[PDB]
RNA sequence: AUUAUUGCUCUUCAACGAGGAAUUCCUAGUAAGCGCAAGUCAUCAGCUUGCGUUGAUUACGUCCCUGCCCUUUGUACACACC
RNA sequence: ACGGAAGGGCACCACCAGGAGUGGAGCCUGCGGCUUAAUUUGACGGGGAAACUCACCAGGUCCAGACACAAUAAGGAUUGACAGAUUGAGAGCUCUUUCUUGAUUUUGUGGGUGGUGGUGCAUGGCCGUUCUUAGUUGGUGGAGUGAUUUGUCUGCU
């Protein structure tokens, strides 16, 4: 499940981060992923 | 004057109620209603699984066409039998929670009864 | 699209009010609230507003509040259920639900009646929705057209589905236990069936019609017995039909025949020995 | 691993002789043909997203239909009369 | 407001000229439908996938009650270590032991503990959408008793 919002769904299980796409899009800027292009 | 003869009272009569002779009419029919009660178990965005209103799947088959009404004021109908225990899937008008009651209304003919004169 | 189920949620009153909006939108563009209150022939705001709440919840009507101009808009479902209610009244349809035939200007479902005899429902959807007057009106005229053509096709002996009813843009027809030229594998008497399918185009150009598109999927073939193998050659073609006076009737007719012979040549390996009937003989035949 | 995950060997060789009404997508390293990699992934695509390889035809027009608008204008039917 | 008066854009989810096609075929895969004890379910769900994921089925199990309160109980109310009996499909489950026992009571009542009870009200707020603002606004001034108007326009761009 997504280690942020109790969600079985949306999971980005890649690289061992396991945040669903909705929360990972928000935490993207704090993780290191920024908008270039 | 409607009364029920009670020996104990001073007046040997318990006065129940009053009114008027209205109508000499047979056209009045009287349907004994009969309500079947069931709990809406599980919820999907259009289909509600309902619990404890039957206990056989064939029973559910038998009552398929009969409409389902909820005291929350909402209509619906049955779909098909889930388990071998009478669970049944159902569709409805609004969105119902586990605090509602799904119900069936079945009716029977009720007949007037013969009367005998009263003396003393 | 069509969700026939919901119709058995409505009472006498909700149909009453929906009918009132049907008489009120064919008189004025957007039927306001008081129009529905006064035309419906009802008692109070109780029945009418409760009815309209039902219709609006079940997507039979849309509330248009255009700068104080309050009004209502009958969706396609409303028209559907009013035709279907008219048929429930005319004892023609009792149950619905199995889709075989998703055409462009026609939807084909499988229905039943009081007696249990299976039938078919061709509703007409011109533009499927940004509803004006022309979409609904021309769909209504479309099914009127096709039902009249159909009645003249059943009347004159042609093996074409018997038209039972034409509730507005919806048409009730006979279910035909048949199979198209695609699903058919082989036949016991292919030359007789070709003779039939040619004699038919002959008699059709004798009537005054040239069903421009006479392909493989068009022609249904109904089986009546399994021991003796009885066939029946049903044909679905009416808005694509082209009269025998049009400038282009020639290659239409001869395309029909060339398709008959080309399929009978490929699938059943049966080529016709007699020369194909040209347009001219059938231009004199009518 | 049965209702066969998949891979390999032999055998069976069905339909399908450019496809009706109709309809999608596309103007240059682009369409199309071609595979590869990465995500799902323990086994797999015919799934998706990129990648490179080969590389055309046809415009560079228009409002015909599709829409999207923005003007001008008459008007709420200011709920006109039948 | 609305027009189905007209006028312009300006567009390969529009049309031309094509290109590749699809629709016909087998197979795949999703949706519906039927069938089912269940064929979980939403309208791509990261919805890839024999256990898992399972949210659906046929059965077999546990664990219930905070507490209050009345009887029992120590000369027994009943909790823990085991071995065979077990034992059905797999586990438990119970009673004869060697044993710990040792009040955790066993049983029956009530308003609610339990809210690892979910629904609603108010309040703060975070993520999703829209007029997805892409022509508006208001400020003084003029005109009108007023709704309103001018700005926000003939022109041309
Ligand atoms: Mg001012
Ligand atoms: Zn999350």
């Amino acid at each position: 499940q997504c280690r942020v919002c109790s969600s079985h769904t949306g999971l980005i299980r890649k690289y061992g981060l396991n945040i669903c796409r909705q929360c990972f899009r928000e935490k993207a800027n704090d993780i290191g992923f920024n908008k270039f292009r | 004057i409607f009364f029920k003869p009670s020996p104990t009272d001073a007046k040997n009569i318990e006065l129940i109620g009053h009114g008027t002779f209205l109508n000499a009419d047979h056209s009045r029919i009287l349907a004994k209603r009969a309500i079947l009660t069931g709990h809406p178990f599980r919820f999907h965005k259009t289909v509600v699984t309902v619990r404890y209103m039957f206990f056989r799947p064939e029973d559910v088959e038998w009552f398929k066409s009969i409409p389902l009404f909820t005291k929350s004021g909402r209509s619906g109908f049955i779909k098909e039998s889930l388990g071998t225990h009478g669970y049944f899937k159902a569709t409805f008008d609004g969105k119902l929670s586990a605090q509602d009651v799904v119900a069936m209304s079945l009716y029977k003919r009720m007949w007037p009864m013969p009367s005998l004169p009263w003396n003393g | 699209k069509l969700d026939t189920s919901h119709m058995r949620y409505l009472t006498t009153d909700d149909f009453r009010v929906l009918q009132a909006v049907e008489q009120g939108s064919r008189s004025h563009e957007v039927v306001p609230t008081p129009l529905i209150h006064q035309i419906s022939g009802m008692r109070s705001q109780s029945g009418t507003n409760r009815a309209i709440s039902d219709l609006a919840k079940l997507s039979l009507i849309s509330k248009m509040r255009n700068v104080k101009y309050d009004g209502y808009r009958l969706t396609y479902n409303g028209i559907d259920y009013l035709a279907l209610k008219t048929m429930l009244n005319r004892d023609t349809v009792y149950s619905v639900g199995n889709t075989i035939g998703v055409g462009k200007e026609s939807d084909i479902y499988k229905v039943s009646d009081k007696n249990g005899n299976p039938r078919v429902m061709k509703i007409h959807r011109l533009g499927r929705s940004n509803q004006g007057a022309n979409w609904m009106h021309l769909s209504r005229l479309a099914a009127n057209k096709e039902y009249q053509f159909m009645s003249m096709l059943y009347s004159k002996g042609f093996k074409v589905p018997e038209p039972f009813d034409n509730s507005r843009h919806i048409v009730v027809m006979e279910l035909i236990e048949g199979y198209p030229m695609r699903r058919l594998r082989k036949h016991k008497n292919i030359p007789k069936l070709y003779s039939d399918l040619m004699c038919f185009i002959v008699d059709l150009a004798n009537s005054g019609l040239i069903h421009c598109d006479f392909n493989e999927f068009n022609i249904m073939i109904k089986d009546k017995l399994e021991d003796e193998n009885d066939c029946g050659f049903v044909v679905i073609d009416f808005p694509q039909c082209i009269s025998i006076q049009h400038q282009d009737a020639d290659y239409y007719f001869q395309r029909d025949v060339d398709c008959i012979r080309r399929f009978f040549k490929k699938k059943l390996k049966y080529e016709p020995k007699p020369d194909s009937s040209m347009l001219d003989t059938e231009g004199f035949g009518d």
